[PDB]
């Protein structure tokens, strides 16, 4: 699922900027 | 046509007004512009309680002024580790747009002064936390939900670019939730004076436009598309773009297609697609009518602008709240104390802060 994919991205904690 | 009389006049003076508050807020905006605040407290003023979150550049902590008990958040940064990253300019930048905006939903800056080693801004506590960490915990938000929370960024933002001033940071871990349950902007680091463009990569991954992956000069749209990736985050659980790597992100981003979860409202989807829209020629706030096509767009038909603007509306979700230093609503990070030097570290440079 989407949600599944996600959640496999390892993406899912506080994202930082670029800088 | 799909205004009656009375709806049309109606909606056409309310648009007006909206131009005549903006013209007096851009005035006001410019005079403290130009007239910045400097020095309006110090250190030994405050009891440091509790870190709230962490940076590259240094900390927020909960303080607790000692003459008023009133507690405030306090973002500490350090000069030398400031001049090291070469974000001199974005930290005398994001002082004096915080002391110089006013808007509800924009966090205010109460008190700012430096000492030998830091540099250092008092801001209202906002004790609801990050709308990351509600999000996560809730998994999304409903449609209603949503909304609320979208309504203030657009008004914010039509508040912003009316100053020329484009954000160019929103996403959720930027967004805190007061004890009313109403949104706070805060993070000014990357907000630049734009009234036409500019050309700097910046930003969060998932939240870019194409048109600053694809390193072209850029506007005020790319903080449009940014609020549809917020919309689509908060009601989704997830935002639109993602992927293990940067580069499969910005892939994504730049080609054109997006798709949505089953639940989400077919209005839902059209504004997404008119917002999430590649070509700068046909996104909604980037046209003609401006703002209005996002304001007067059918999912916001039920927006009240003004109650929003005056806080009248009950938000959807309340924060816990025990008392006037509740630190409930954030995590919990290692603390070190703060050493002030015989160091009059980096004078020269932060002379205007
Ligand atoms: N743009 C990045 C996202 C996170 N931010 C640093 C950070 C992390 C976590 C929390 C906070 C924070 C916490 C409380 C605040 C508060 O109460 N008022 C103003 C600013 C605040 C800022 C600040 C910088
Ligand atoms: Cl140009």
């Amino acid at each position: 699922t989407t949600y599944a994919d996600f959640i496999a991205s390892g993406r899912t904690g506080r994202r930082n900027a670029i800088h | 046509g799909h205004m009656g009389n009375a709806a049309a006049a109606k909606k056409g003076s309310e648009q007006e007004s909206v131009k005549e508050f903006l013209a007096k807020a851009k005035e006001e905006f410019l005079k403290k512009w130009e007239s910045p605040s400097q020095n309006t407290a110090q250190l030994d003023h405050f009891d440091r309680i509790k870190t709230l979150g962490t940076g590259s550049f240094g900390r927020v902590m909960l303080v607790k002024h000692k003459e008023t008990g009133n507690h405030y958040a306090m973002k500490i940064l350090d000069k030398q580790k400031v001049v090291k990253l070469k974000q001199i300019e974005h930290t005398l930048n994001e002082k004096r747009i915080l002391q110089a905006v006013n808007f509800p939903f924009l966090v205010k800056l109460e008190f700012s002064f430096k000492d030998n080693s830091n540099l250092y801004m008092v801001m209202e506590y906002v004790p609801g936390g990050e709308m990351f960490s509600h999000l996560r915990r809730i998994g999304r938000f409903s449609e209603p939900h949503a909304r609320f929370y979208a309504a203030q960024i657009v008004l914010t933002f039509e508040y912003l670019h009316s100053l020329d001033l484009i954000y160019r940071d929103l996403k959720p871990e930027n967004l805190l939730i007061d004890q009313q349950g109403y949104i706070q902007v805060t993070d000014f680091g990357f907000a630049k004076r734009v009234k036409g463009r500019t050309w700097t990569l910046c930003g969060t991954p998932e939240y870019l436009a194409p048109e600053i992956i694809l390193s072209k000069g850029y506007n005020k749209a790319v903080d449009w598309w940014a609020l549809g990736v917020l919309i689509y985050e908060m009601a989704a659980g997830y935002p639109p773009f993602f992927a293990d790597q940067p580069i499969q992100i910005y892939e994504k981003i730049v080609s054109g297609k997006v798709r949505f979860p089953s639940h989400f409202s077919s209005d839902l989807k059209d504004l997404l697609r008119n917002l999430l829209q590649v070509d700068l020629t046909k996104r909604f706030g980037n046209l003609k009518n401006g703002v209005n096509d996002i304001k007067n767009h059918k999912w916001f038909a039920t927006t009240d602008w003004i109650a929003i603007y005056q806080r009248k509306v009950e938000a959807p979700f309340i924060p816990k709240f025990k008392g006037p230093g509740d630190t409930s609503n954030f995590d919990d990070y290692e603390e070190e104390e703060i050493r002030v030097s015989i160091n009059e570290k980096c004078g020269k440079e932060f002379t205007e802060f």
